[PDB]
RNA sequence: CGAAUUGCAAUGUCAUUUUGCGUGGGGAUAAAUCAUUUGUAUACGACUUAGA
RNA sequence: GCCCUGAAAAUGGAUGGCGCUCAAGCGUGUUACCUAUACUCUACCGUCAGGGUUGAUAUGAUGCCCUGACGAGUAGGCAGGCGUGGAGGUCAGUGACGAAGCCUAGACCGUAAGGUCGGGUCGAACGGCCUCUAGUGCAGAUCUUGGUGGUAGUAGCAAAUA
RNA sequence: AGAACUGGCGAUGCGGGAUGAACCGAACGUAGAGUUAAGGUGCCGGAAUACACGCUCAUCAGACACCACAAAAGGUGUUAG
RNA sequence: GGAAUACUGCCAGCUGGGACUGAGGACUGCGACGUAAGUCAAGGAUGCUGGCAUAAUGGUUAUAUGCCGCCCGUCUUGAAA
RNA sequence: GAAAUUGUUGAAAGGGAAGGGCAUUUGAUCAGACA
């Protein structure tokens, strides 16, 4: 009834980084239910969206989506790296992104 | 996974909570911590007392209203530990520490809402049996808290008002189990039992 | 990085064209370049490398 | 005009390369000057500081001097200057000079519309 | 004379491509994409719908028809990545589909280049529907419905819509 | 009973605060500041008082 | 071996901080994981070297093309270049239908020095190219001259009886 | 303060040692993907609140060499010998 | 007495997913498959489909955010001093 | 009729400095038609 989602809610945690310096070209995503790189490998290649509400109504609507994809795995606990057409704005470290299942292997 | 989380802090260790809280709240989860006077901490009382009396010692000499504000309440000791773990000097630490709401005892809103427990900080699991541990209410009171004898007068009313609820619910569900156990001998359940329900 | 034996980006200390601007020497250079490229002889090469020379290294005979 | 012969223009460091401490002092313009100092932090190339010019930033030889349309610019002043680009049209584009009279803008443009030449500043002194 | 010409004005008549060596071959699908197996769409208008796979067309796609009677889709084509292939199958040997190909579905809309200025319903072949598709969609599902009505709770399963719940971990569960 | 032709994917629109506009059904009809003044007060501001 | 006594200094304070106690400590061992301008592969720039080409194409070979390696840098050296005032040639160069100059979080090119364009302002001379020539390029010198600010409506305009 | 051989700083940025002219790693054209160094993976902080055998509980514990200190002598506190 | 398995190594053994790159621009070469013609994944990407013709997308500029960033010139072994 | 410096208007931001570099969101502006 209520449920209509075909996606998997995750969090934008941070950017790729060392200590004291960062790479905003790459972001780190925490998927809910994923706990290891094995059992994250299912999600490589999948699409990611960050929705946000804007003010102007452009090509129809008020909301706007930044699209990207998952690339690989980060270290030992279910974190993945993601790459976007246009890197994320860093006001979102704590933001719910949505991973689709669109390019599937099933 | 839930939008807001309510952490009972009894039998917990402080710095092993706060490293979970300070990350779960930096990643976007709202947390409240409740019954903080029942927290626990490693080490003997005199020792963890001196580790506070060597904090009260540290105040800005030329004007002590500028200096380290030594808070005496458990809700604020925990917040100190978390503020240290968070880059509170930016708009990310700031934004995180407004996702947090810490209390002593359990007020009404979080009274009728479920509570949870962080197992990787429970003194029970973590500490050796035989070690000495110190309780934050006794500590806060010894360093200048005031409202210990109030929380005990309120949380007890909470408890006796809750125990009756639990008994009500139990003496309701003991018959739900009977009327759904009286209905589990049909094909609808013999077929589900093969699916695993 | 690379541990170097040799000075990097070192020009060969020879000259491969005349410092002059005598166009009627540019032409003989054009000619002997051709006859040194499209020939198996060293006389041409010697003459080529001699046309480039300065007035003290190209003395009167 | 159509110009379909050039490959994926790319520009390393499309910023402007401002001088150091042009943002602070007004005498110090933004035209680039190299810091020859000794206790500096730009000649020494620290982190967080600005980037000095190099030849590594040099643009590709196939995409140098090309406007984003793909044509490269030729500054003109009369019709005699256009009539050289009668044949070199899909590669070159005309920029009318800043000292030209409006009486002579229109004749130039009238000749360019005929020869198929593409002008970069036809709305100059339209009057 | 506001600028000097280059020395000889090199001319740049366009030349040709090199003889490429990249060719096309037939696509290789997964193991699961057996005709008759149920799929679960993942995008488009009919996302969430469970359907049935029939024919691998030659535009590198997958033909389906959720029975229109059931779930509200016609015959259509899908990209094979934007689906999931469940582990439930049907006998599809009763139907015939070779009439269907990459031009059965092809539209010939004359509004091919002017979507940018003509925007207020210009009425150029953009509404109608004909009896030539309904007959195929009827003959095909009248045969397929039968194998659905062999099994229980399949007319009801295709009628439903897929949706992820809260405790659903797609990297663990078996479609 | 209808649900195709978003033509092989392009959030595909619902969340919740704050503000206004008017429509119509009600409901209630004031204090502070300046100026004047007192000196339990005061560098000025401030504070304290009085005034139909 | 660990711990403890031995072990006492002056603004409040430092395993970096929080905090940690079958450690988030110590000793040792095993795998995984994070990441530098380093290493490997690819693209691009430039330099150096080695090659091919006067078949003859725009007679150019100054160029064009193929291959490989390389790139830190003060003092300092050399090379190729941008720019300014004036000179000789040239575009039968621009221009009162608006030259030069000036303003322009407006545009293009160039790694860059810098060049070009549009708009506004303004009102009489000015440029590109091959060359010549210098009183030729400023953030600085308790620099020179001129001008203008913050402090500042501030200190303060209070001896001489009114 | 003064000599020997070498390596460096000077003239040199970069990742690490919180910070540091010299230490460890490693030397720089502009960029992209991958892999590592030295150092590290509770949180700040990217990365295992990993696995394993043990020692220690300190009323001034102890915790990244250079390095930012600590002894003689003692203790039935405990462990092993 | 007869086997297996582990561990280490080898395969010019098969197979699945994912990420970045598409440089070059007639032919010439090495090879493979084929009776031949010819075809090929073999001296650097082609095909099919859809969307857009302007907030598509891109540049500049302002602000917000994460990380970093001490004031230049100078003498100096050494200057933010 | 430049600049420092200053007034008015407009936009924007602003917890014990400001300014800068990389990356992007949002806003402003420009782009190009590929008719």
């Amino acid at each position: 009834a209520e449920s209509h989602r075909l996606y998997v809610k995750g969090k934008h945690l941070s950017y790729q980084r060392s200590k004291r310096v960062n790479n905003p070209n790459v972001s780190l995503i925490k998927i809910e239910g994923v706990a290891t790189p094995q059992d994250a490998q299912f999600y490589l290649g999948k699409r990611i969206a960050y929705v946000y509400r804007a003010s102007k109504e452009v090509r129809g609507s008020k909301i706007r989506v930044m699209w990207g994809k998952v690339t690989r795995t980060h270290g030992n606990s279910g974190v993945v790296r993601a790459t976007f057409r246009n890197n994320l704005p860093a006001k979102t470290f704590g933001a719910s992104v949505r991973i689709f299942l669109y390019p599937s292997n099933i | 996974s839930q939008p807001v989380v309510v952490i009972d802090a009894k039998d917990h260790l402080l710095g092993r909570l706060a490293s979970t809280i300070a990350k779960q709240v930096l990643n976007g989860q709202k947390i409240v911590v409740v019954r903080a006077e029942a927290l626990n901490i490693s080490g003997e009382f005199f020792r963890n007392k001196l580790k506070y009396h060597d904090f009260l010692r540290k105040a800005t000499a030329f004007n002590k209203t500028r200096g380290p504000f030594h808070f005496r309440a458990p809700s604020r000791i925990l917040y100190k530990a978390i503020r240290g773990m968070v880059s509170h000097k930016t708009a990310r630490g700031k934004a995180a520490l407004e996702r947090l709401k810490i209390f002593e005892g359990i007020p009404p809103p979080y009274d009728k809402k479920k509570r949870v427990v962080v197992p990787q900080a429970l003194r029970v699991l973590r500490l050796k049996p035989g070690r000495k541990y110190t309780t934050l209410g006794k500590l806060s009171t010894s360093v200048g808290w005031k409202y210990e004898d109030v929380v005990a007068k309120l949380e007890d009313k909470r408890k006796v008002r809750s125990a009756e609820y639990y008994a009500k619910k139990r003496a309701f569900t003991k018959k739900v189990s009977s009327a759904s156990a009286a209905a589990s001998e049909s094909d609808v359940a013999k077929q589900l039992a093969s699916f695993g329900y | 990085g690379i541990d170097h034996t040799s000075k990097q980006h070192k020009r060969s200390g020879h000259r491969t064209a005349p410092k002059s601007d005598n166009v009627y020497l540019k032409l003989l250079v054009k000619l002997y370049t051709f006859l040194a490229r499209r020939t198996d002889a060293p006389f041409n090469k010697v003459v080529l490398k001699a046309l480039f020379l300065s007035k003290i290294n190209r003395p009167p005979v | 005009m159509a110009s379909l012969p050039h490959p994926k223009i790319v520009k390393k460091h499309t910023k402007k390369f401002k001088r150091h401490h042009s943002d602070r002092y007004h005498r110090v313009a933004e035209n680039w000057r190299k810091q020859k100092g000794i206790d500096s932090v730009v000649r020494r190339r620290f982190r967080g500081n600005i980037s000095q010019p190099k030849i590594g930033y040099g643009s590709n030889k196939k995409t140098k001097f090309l406007s984003p349309s793909g044509h490269k610019t030729f500054l003109v002043a009369n019709v005699k200057d256009l009539e050289t680009l009668t044949m070199h049209t899909k590669t070159y584009a005309a920029e009318i000079a800043h000292n030209i009279s409006a009486k002579n803008r229109v004749v130039i443009l009238a000749r360019a519309k005929a020869l198929g030449i593409k002008v970069t500043n036809p709305k100059g002194r339209l009057a | 004379s506001a600028q000097k010409a280059p020395k000889w004005y090199p001319s740049e008549d366009v030349a040709a491509l090199k003889k490429t060596r990249k060719a096309a071959r037939p696509q290789k699908l997964r193991a699961s994409l057996v005709p008759g197996t149920v799929l679960i769409l993942l995008a488009g208008r009919f996302r969430g719908k469970r359907v049935v796979y029939l024919k691998h067309l030659e535009d590198n796609t997958l033909l389906i028809s959720g029975p229109f009677k059931v779930n509200g889709v016609p015959l259509r084509r899908v990209n094979a990545r934007y689906v999931i292939a469940t582990s439930t199958k049907v006998s599809v040997e009763g139907v015939n589909v070779e009439k269907f190909n990459v031009e059965y579905f092809a539209k010939e809309k004359l509004t091919k280049k002017e979507k940018k200025e003509a925007n207020l319903f210009p009425e150029q072949q953009n509404k109608e529907i004909k009896a030539e598709r309904v007959e195929d969609q009827k003959v095909v599902d009248k045969a397929l419905i039968a194998e659905i009505k062999k099994t229980p709770l399949l007319k009801q399963y295709l009628s439903a819509s897929f949706s992820l719940k809260n405790g659903d971990k797609p990297h663990m569960l078996k479609f």
